[PDB]
């Protein structure tokens, strides 16, 4: 069977081609005193810990290759030299880069086939619709990529640096401003617990800010790993109306919603219809609820009232990048583009480009 | 040889990385050109 | 119905094998190691890494 | 009326799954291992040509030729018989 | 005639019931699904024809003749003969046209004495 | 009956088809690509010697390529132009028409452009020399070539070139009344 | 009238690998587009069928 | 001897509309922001569509481009800079850098930009070619009249053997820009309020010709008048894009009131059936003598063709590029063409190459700069900061052609 591995820059995804689900998800974190995934956050006081995959672009190259490593042999216990390892790339990727995964997969993990798939068509394939655009929002990294047909154009891909991990801070510094403590390291990791269980979008955020300030019935509490309780209120979306207005983290750019109608702009005036039509939301950062209504209320109020605006928002989308690779590396019309170990042999790490769109 | 059919038009290429590309034009009867079994090429050892 | 209309999935396409000794299209398979070979150099040699690597490993 | 319903609308589906693309990927043995070659009527063989990247020069010999002048002018000189006698 | 690659029944209500039974054909050209009438069943069943066999079928009377697996499923390990075919080139539907030249005295002979009377003859 | 193009002959053009292995499915090939193992590939600093300068530019070779001759340089080889003295210039190919600085732009120029005489003629400095056709210039370098070449093949013919040209330019400005009439003379003397 | 013959220089070696590079770029992004549509629609299909088969 | 060799060179078009970059190699330039950038006096620049689209008090809109070449060399470094960090996410001193350049582009403006990127930027090589030779260059036609019409200058430029013909340059000030003034008139003529789609709040859905029912954004901060004006334009532009169509001949008010009408919606949710008028604007770009002494698009064409050899006019007839964002009005290349075909002489052959398309029309120099960079016989050319320690003054001109 062929192997489907996501890198993401906060959460790596592994598993088998057709599977419904990844069979291991772990952080992608490397630290050395080398100790890769939650074996490392196990040991945070005596490892030095570095992600490697920032904004979905990967630094050192030999953490990667140590994070491949742990993910064949330890997570999916598979040989790479006997399995097809379809990888993911964030769009924009400098071509070195997909060099770069071409080599090392070649020459030190000797696969016998390998594709390299961006993201944001893997998400469009999850959703199953042949024209659409994806606003993937990670850990790192924000992109808003229309496709056409399948084919991504590259030209009108935007990039929003606001994410998740972003919005973690914020969440910290306002739970320090409602006086709870959270400043330090380790504490960081229950803001995000907080922020995944509590957090949701507002519909109309005014309406919110002055309802929760008016009546108590909006406030929900939150038991702390040391048995204390706090309760969090109006907090609740605050934290996710950063992604609408990023004003609130200090970066002077435009939201979401404004990211993706742009990114439409950018594209021809006949295939902005399917675009519109099709709004595909995918990555753990879209995972709020009322993400998707408020959205498309934002949309509707950028679009066109004569165009048809309709967010898709499954209730898997935090895997659907690698839900989408999977159905990909299981298709009979996939196989013939698998590289080929004596393809790399005679034409080298740039065959990626030959053959990989 | 595989499929043990005409593809019509073509042209031998060698791409970017020594590979060798068979490039193909359009004409009106490509599906009789499909049903078939003029200057027409095929390969051998 | 299901005994007469069998929905039988259509067989795999064999592995081509190949001798790990010489990279020659595999004619035979050995009955002790299950390793293809393509002559008889070839079972000579598997046979002795065969034996060797029993000894080393038990 | 059913069956002819379903009959057109399983003909439709196989127009829309033939009107996608047939061939997109060939054999390495076709690809490098056979060459190609025609044969006519009196037994003369033609290999395919093959659109090579230019080739280094040995010698001299790779003489230059201007492809806007062969759009007014053929390419070969004139021959001594045809052309008229010194003025 | 072509290989075996699909079999499938189409279930109907009757005015489990088929109105049709579905084989698709590959040969080295391309590939055809054919929509042949119920009672080929039994045919099919009698030829025992399952997925990657060689079988051919003649338009006038509608029965299956099976004519091995198809050689891409053999293998060097294991021993068959006459269960294996090559792959048939051409298109998947064939016109043939068979000439024959025989003489009245070949007829005569053949109708005089066809060929356990014959174990004796 | 055959197609010709350049880049690709019609937008209803197929797509190319690529060699790949695995087409026929992973599972048959799995052996093949199982028994061997890729050789090494390097980013590589090569030496052009092509290059004067000595600039090392980065490849995508294998290792044992490493430090091997570029082989792009094979290309590298000038269109062959003489080279004059002062004292040749002021014993044979002095001209009342021609300065010596202008005579050396023109070499230059054609050591520059491959002896192409319509880029010559475009990149000429005629702000600061005479201004000179394309014949003008062909002439005194065919000359000053021929003359050399006794000093230490077709001559060229500067009127005829001009009487050509004249003709082509003639032949091109005419009004479309004068084509018409040219065609319907063709026509009609058949 | 015939130029004086020359052999080939640096720039029309140069303009010859232009043209085949560009011709390889043209083919490469035309075989891209029509690979990417095989691939989704496949997919879509992909979809359909299994919706079908589950009801 | 063999394919191109790939020695990771980056490849910048830096035009009037958009910075068009990417790595050599490529089919499409990976990245495409507006060249406009925003300032504020101190200056803070503001350079991609993420930062330009939202209000900022006292933020002006320029460019540093002034008649297709670099005025503003701070404006310049801030948008390289800004490439670089962002979407290159690779330092400078480590890829060769190919930019293309204007025809008309002076020497001492190409010895400032050649000193700014060694200097500067530190790059390892460098190489400035012309834009029309790259256009060129992205067909696979070493020689042909170019046809570029962009935001700035509607521009013919005759290639020939990979070298511009300088002296056959045509330039024209009708473009994009002439277009955008065009709709702005149009609009004033029928009272249509342009209200940025910054300035609104919610809209209510209204019926043609209804007035706008829209609600303002609150808290707005003061904004410049440029970039109120820059934002307008960009809203003018997608209307360019959506309605605008070239007639298919010579334009005539009852054939163009008998076509169809066209709808479109602004973004304060005002809409409306623009009827014949959008036939009558791009027509100034063949026939400026109609618009309330400029060249129409084929005569600029055929001007420029008879500036150069006649040897070389059966080439450059026989190799039409069209190239440049404004050329993708409907039905532009089908009038041109015919028109062409009207004024080619008979004994020609005339071929406008049929690449018609976003990416193949906007995106061709960059496109023939990555070729170019990819070729190993193109190794030869570049200029090397070795070089550049010598003939910084001397070679910056004699080494790019
Ligand atoms: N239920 C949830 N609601 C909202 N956010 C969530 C939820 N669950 C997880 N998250 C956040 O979503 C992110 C999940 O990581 P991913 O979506 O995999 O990003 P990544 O793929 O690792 O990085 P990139 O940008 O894709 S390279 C983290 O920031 C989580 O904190
Ligand atoms: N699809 C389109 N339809 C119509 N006009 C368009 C389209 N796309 C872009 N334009 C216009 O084309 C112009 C920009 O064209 P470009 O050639 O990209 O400009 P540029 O090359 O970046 O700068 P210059 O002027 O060439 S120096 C603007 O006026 C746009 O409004
Ligand atoms: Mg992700
Ligand atoms: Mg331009």
């Amino acid at each position: 069977a062929a192997l489907v591995v996501d890198n993401g820059s906060g959460m790596c995804k592994a598993g088998f081609a057709g599977d419904d689900a990844p069979r291991a998800v772990f952080p992608s974190i490397v630290g050395r005193p080398s100790y890769v995934g939650d074996e490392a956050q196990s040991k945070r006081g005596i490892l030095t810990l570095k992600y490697p995959i920032e904004h979905g672009i990967v630094t050192n190259w030999d953490d990667m290759e140590k994070i491949w490593h742990h993910t064949f042999y330890n997570e999916l216990r598979v040989a790479p030299e006997e399995h097809p390892v379809l990888l993911t790339e964030a769009p924009l990727n400098p071509k070195a880069n997909r060099e770069k995964m071409t080599q090392i997969m070649f020459e030190t993990f000797n696969t016998p086939a390998m594709y390299v798939a961006i993201q944001a068509v893997l998400s469009l394939y999850a959703s199953g619709r042949t024209t659409g655009i994806v606003m993937d929002s990670g850990d790192g990294v924000t992109h808003t990529v229309p496709i056409y047909e399948g084919y991504a154009l590259p030209h009108a891909i935007l990039r929003l640096d606001l994410a998740g991990r972003d919005l973690t801070d914020y969440l910290m510094k306002i739970l320090t401003e409602r006086g709870y403590s959270f400043t330090t390291t380790a504490e960081r990791e229950i803001v995000r617990d907080i922020k995944e269980k509590l957090c949701y979008v507002a519909l109309d955020f005014e309406q919110e800010m002055a309802t929760a300030a008016s009546s108590s019935s909006l406030e929900k509490s939150y038991e702390l790993p040391d048995g204390q309780v706090i309760t969090i209120g109006n907090e609740r979306f605050r934290c996710p109306e950063a992604l609408f207005q990023p004003s609130f983290l200090g970066m002077e750019s435009c939201g979401i919603h404004e990211t993706t109608f742009n990114s439409i702009m950018k594209c021809d005036v006949d295939i902005r219809k399917d675009l519109y039509a099709n709004t595909v939301l995918s990555g753990g950062t879209t995972m709020y609820p009322g993400i998707a209504d408020r959205m498309q209320k934002e949309i509707t109020a950028l679009a066109p009232s004569t165009m048809k605006i309709k967010i898709i928002a499954p209730p898997e989308r935090k895997y659907s990048v690698w839900i989408g690779g999977s159905i990909l590396a299981s298709l009979s019309t996939f196989q013939q583009m698998w590289i080929s170990k004596q393809e790399y042999d005679e034409s080298g790490p740039s065959i990626v480009h030959r053959k990989c769109f | 040889t595989v499929p043990q059919r005409c593809i019509g038009f073509a042209r031998r290429r060698v791409g970017r990385g020594g590979r060798v590309l068979l490039d193909r034009a359009h004409s009106d009867y490509d599906s009789v050109f499909h049903h078939l079994d003029w200057r027409h090429f095929r390969p051998r050892t | 119905f299901e005994e007469w209309f069998p929905q039988g999935r259509p067989p795999k396409v064999p592995v081509r094998e190949v001798c790990p000794v010489t990279h020659r299209p595999a004619l035979y398979r050995d009955p002790v190691t299950d390793i293809p070979y393509a002559t008889a150099r070839a079972f000579k040699i598997i046979r002795e890494a065969y034996k060797k690597y029993i000894t080393a490993h038990g | 009326f059913w069956n002819l319903k379903t009959l057109q609308e399983r003909e439709a589906r196989l127009r829309l799954e033939q009107e996608e693309a047939e061939l997109l990927t060939y054999t390495r043995e076709d690809a490098y291992s056979m060459e190609y070659v025609y044969e006519d009527v009196d037994g003369q063989t033609e290999v395919m040509p093959l659109w090579t990247p230019p080739t280094p020069p040995q010698d001299d010999s790779d003489i230059y030729l201007d492809s806007v002048m062969c759009l007014m002018y053929e390419a070969t000189p004139i021959p001594e018989a045809k052309l008229p006698p010194v003025y | 005639e072509g290989e075996v690659t699909e079999l499938t029944p189409c279930e109907t209500e009757n005015p489990k019931t088929i109105s049709h039974v579905i084989i698709g054909l590959k040969t080295a050209k391309g590939t055809k699904q054919l929509k042949l009438d119920p009672s080929i069943f039994e045919s099919l069943q009698k030829e025992r024809v399952e997925a990657g066999d060689v079988i051919y079928i003649e338009a006038n009377s509608g029965a299956v003749k099976r004519q091995g697996r198809c050689d891409t499923y053999a293998t060097e390990f294991d021993l068959e003969a006459e269960e294996y075919v090559p792959l048939p080139k051409g298109d998947v539907h064939k016109k043939k046209e068979i000439i024959q030249d025989v003489t009245l005295h070949d007829l005569d002979v053949a109708n005089a004495r066809p060929q356990i009377l014959s174990m004796m003859g | 009956r055959e197609v010709y193009a350049l880049l690709y002959s019609d937008k209803k053009d197929a797509p190319p088809l690529l060699p790949s292995d695995t087409g026929q499915g992973y599972r048959t090939v799995k052996a093949k690509l199982g028994s061997k193992k890729v050789r090494p590939w390097k980013w590589m600093p090569f030496t052009n010697p092509a290059r004067k300068d000595g600039a090392m530019f980065f490849h995508w070779r294998r290792a044992a390529e490493e430090g091997k001759d570029y082989p792009f340089a094979r290309f590298n080889k000038t269109v062959q132009v003489p080279v004059y003295s002062e004292q040749e210039y002021q014993l044979y190919l002095h001209d009342d028409a021609w300065t010596k600085a202008e005579t050396d732009h023109l070499f230059d120029l054609s050591r520059r452009f491959d002896l192409r005489f319509v880029v010559i003629h475009d990149r000429y400095d005629h702000q600061q020399f005479k201004k000179r056709s394309v014949e003008d210039l062909k002439e005194r370098y065919y000359h000053i070539c021929a003359k050399l070449a006794n000093v230490r093949i077709p001559v060229f013919d500067a009127g005829h070139e001009r009487r050509r040209k004249e003709q082509l330019e003639r032949l091109y400005n005419r009004t479309p009344e004068q084509v018409a009439e040219e065609e319907y003379l063709l026509q009609e003397l058949r | 009238l015939q130029e004086a013959p020359r052999p080939k220089s640096h720039w029309d070696y140069l303009l010859e690998e232009m043209q085949w590079m560009a011709t390889d770029f043209a083919q490469e992004r035309r075989w891209k587009v029509a690979a990417a549509k095989k691939l989704v629609r496949t997919v879509v299909r992909h979809h359909e069928e299994k919706q079908l088969r589950e009801e | 001897v063999y394919g191109g060799d790939e020695v990771g060179a980056l490849v910048f078009d830096i035009g009037s509309y958009t910075v068009r970059a990417g790595y050599a190699g490529e089919d499409c330039p990976k990245v495409d922001f507006p060249t406009a950038i925003g300032m504020v006096v101190e200056p803070t620049y503001y350079i991609d569509t993420n930062a330009l689209r939202v209000p900022r008090e006292n933020m002006e809109a320029i460019s540093p481009l002034k008649n297709g070449m670099v005025e503003d060399w701070d404006s310049f470094q801030a948008i390289l800079d800004h490439t670089y960090k962002m979407h290159v996410k690779s330092e400078a001193s480590l890829h060769p850098v190919l930019m293309s350049e204007a025809p008309w582009n002076t020497r001492a403006k190409r010895e400032k930009l050649t000193e700014l990127m060694f200097e500067h930027y530190n790059i390892p090589a460098f190489f400035l070619c012309k834009t029309a030779v790259l256009t060129a260059f992205a067909n696979g036609r070493s020689t042909g009249l170019i046809l570029d019409s962009g935001a700035t200058h509607t521009t013919a430029i005759p290639v020939h053997d990979g070298y511009v013909l300088q002296q056959g340059i045509v330039k024209s000030p009708l473009a994009g820009d002439f277009i955008t003034m065009q709709c702005r008139e149009l609009f004033q003529e029928m009272n249509i309020e342009l209200v940025p789609p910054y300035m609104i709040a919610s809209k209510e859905a209204v019926r043609e010709g209804s007035p706008a029912n829209w609600k303002r954004k609150e808290k707005l901060p003061q904004v410049t008048r440029s970039w109120h004006n820059y934002m307008c334009n960009c809203v003018i532009q997608d209307f360019q894009a959506s309605v605008l169509q070239v007639s298919d001949s010579t334009y005539d008010e009852q054939v163009a009131a008998q076509m169809p009408t066209v709808h479109y919606e602004f973004p304060n949710g005002y809409n409306c059936d623009f009827g014949a008028e959008r036939l009558k604007i791009p027509e100034g770009l063949f026939d400026p003598s109609n618009v309330k002494t400029m060249l129409g698009v084929s005569h600029v064409v055929t001007t420029s063709v008879g500036m150069c050899d006649i040897d070389i006019r059966p080439g450059l007839y026989g190799s039409v590029i069209v190239a440049g964002g404004n050329t993708l009005i409907q039905s532009f290349t089908d009038r041109l063409n015919r028109e062409l075909s009207q004024k080619t002489p008979p004994s020609m052959r005339l071929k406008l190459i049929a690449n018609n398309t976003t990416v193949e029309r906007r995106f061709s120099s960059w496109i023939g700069g990555s070729i170019l960079a990819s070729l190993g016989t193109f190794q030869q050319m570049w200029i090397s900061k070795q070089e550049y320690e010598e003939g910084g003054k001397q070679c910056v001109e004699r080494k790019c052609p």
